């Protein structure tokens, strides 16, 4: 089983450095060419760097000067040393696999899970976690939610009752907002007749700034 | 340096069904291109490569052809795993080059959002803001028009909504619509109303409180 699998992702401030990892396993990494391919805001896919079986790297303008590919064979670890970072460098980072005869001029053929870079003045801020709370019918569904406000950078990730709770979970998109922070909801239905005696609680994380809330939704 | 262009942008299909995407390229390629598949918030899934070629793995129904410039992917029958945004890749001639990508989206009958409302917390009152959320869960279409009425008076300007991805057991939508407001302002007035007006509605449904 091929596994690609990236760290060394977070926040940056314009002109700063940062190095990225890529742990390779299930095949010879060395034999493989390997890729970096980011992904940015809009969703439109940008080839970053290549680097061939024979360490030989290869870059597109745009980064040519500031980002460096590398690679240690021996413990399996693809790089991207990014310099000089701007702001348009925000976006998920993944490498990627080559074929299997060892050039670069190749399809990407595994993935990593990503890892994300965000460049900006700003400091991490972490959310203010408010209750939606629920009101009811019998026979009917109540919803309830938690209003995830306020923090910068992205992502927030969010599970209700410690993960016990997944059925009927809908955690919204982030929306930016006119401050310039972001803020998303995450909604779960549920039975009304369960609203007194079954506990709601959202669990909140935010590891941009380590930021852990549980906040227990409560009827109105 | 090489442009990928996809046709459609997007589109609808039902189970079953036998989907082909296009992918074009502003140079001959000699069919060094691949297809692969991202489903919202996964790592990019090679499909095809060299063109024509089925990757490890992928199911039979998937196929590509093309030559040069133009080519194509097909899924002969449709699935319920084949939902995402499929991209095309060139890597002839450095840079390589993605297509802005297809988004395939699963066609189901129309569905009726059920609408809740959501008063500010306590909690953030005293913080000086007051959001108030309208939620729609669980419909089709994607299109759905949110009005916010403030004592009857319809608002402007200082809303926002976000959408979920196509639900992966029922394939319906959800939207989450949030009112902003000064705690000044939203103690200055009383009926707060979303109004939801939707297909699969007969009749615009209007979900309110009062602050009090
Ligand atoms: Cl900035």
């Amino acid at each position: 089983e091929v596994k690609l699998v990236e760290s060394g992702g977070g926040l940056v401030k314009p002109g700063g450095s940062l190095k990225l990892s890529c742990a390779a396993s299930g095949f010879t990494f060395t034999n493989y060419a390997m890729s970096w391919v980011r992904q940015t805001p809009e969703k439109r896919l940008e080839w970053v760097a290549s680097i061939s079986s024979g360490h030989t790297p290869y870059y597109p303008d745009s980064v040519k000067g500031r980002f460096t590919i590398s690679r240690d064979n021996a413990r399996n670890i693809l790089f991207l040393q990014m310099s000089s970072l701007r702001s348009e460098d925000t976006a998920m980072y993944y490498c990627a696999r080559g074929d299997y005869y060892g050039s670069v001029y190749s399809a990407m053929d595994y993935w990593g899970q990503g890892t994300s870079l965000t460049v900006s003045s700003a400091s991490t801020k972490g959310p203010s976690v408010f209750p939606l709370a629920p009101s009811s019918t019998s026979g009917g569904t109540a919803a309830l939610g938690c209003l995830v406000k306020d923090y910068f950078p992205e992502p927030v990730t969010v599970s209700w009752n410690s993960g016990a709770l997944t059925s009927g979970v809908h955690t919204f998109p982030a929306v930016l907002q006119s401050s310039g922070l972001y803020s998303l909801s995450s909604v779960v239905t549920v039975p009304s007749s369960s609203l007194g005696t079954q506990t709601y609680i959202c669990n909140v994380n935010h590891k941009p700034s380590n930021t852990k809330v549980d906040k227990k939704v409560e009827p109105k | 340096e090489i442009r990928m262009t996809q046709s459609p942008s997007s589109m609808y299909a039902s189970l079953g069904e036998r989907v082909t995407v296009t992918c074009k390229a502003s140079q001959d390629i000699n069919s060094y291109l691949s297809w692969l598949q991202q489903k919202p918030g996964k790592s990019p899934k090679t499909l095809i490569y060299r063109a024509n070629r089925l990757f490890d793995g992928v199911p039979s129904r998937f196929s590509g052809s093309g030559s040069g410039q133009d080519y194509s992917l097909t899924i002969s029958s449709l699935e319920y795993e084949d939902m995402g945004i499929f991209y095309c890749l060139q890597y002839d001639e450095f840079p390589f080059t993605f297509g802005s990508g297809t988004k395939l989206e699963l066609k189901r009958t129309v569905a009726a959002p059920s609408v809740f409302i959501f008063p500010p917390s306590d909690e953030q009152l005293k913080s000086g803001t007051a959001s108030v959320v309208c939620l729609l869960n669980n419909f089709y279409p994607r299109e759905a028009k949110v009005q916010w009425k403030v004592d009857n008076a319809l608002q402007s300007g200082n809303s926002q909504e976000s959408v979920t991805e196509q639900d992966s057991k029922d394939s319906t939508y959800s939207l989450s619509s949030t009112l902003t407001l000064s705690k000044a302002d939203y103690e200055k007035h009383k009926v707060y109303a979303c109004e939801v007006t939707h297909q699969g509605l007969s009749s615009p449904v209007t979900k309110s409180f009062n602050r009090g």
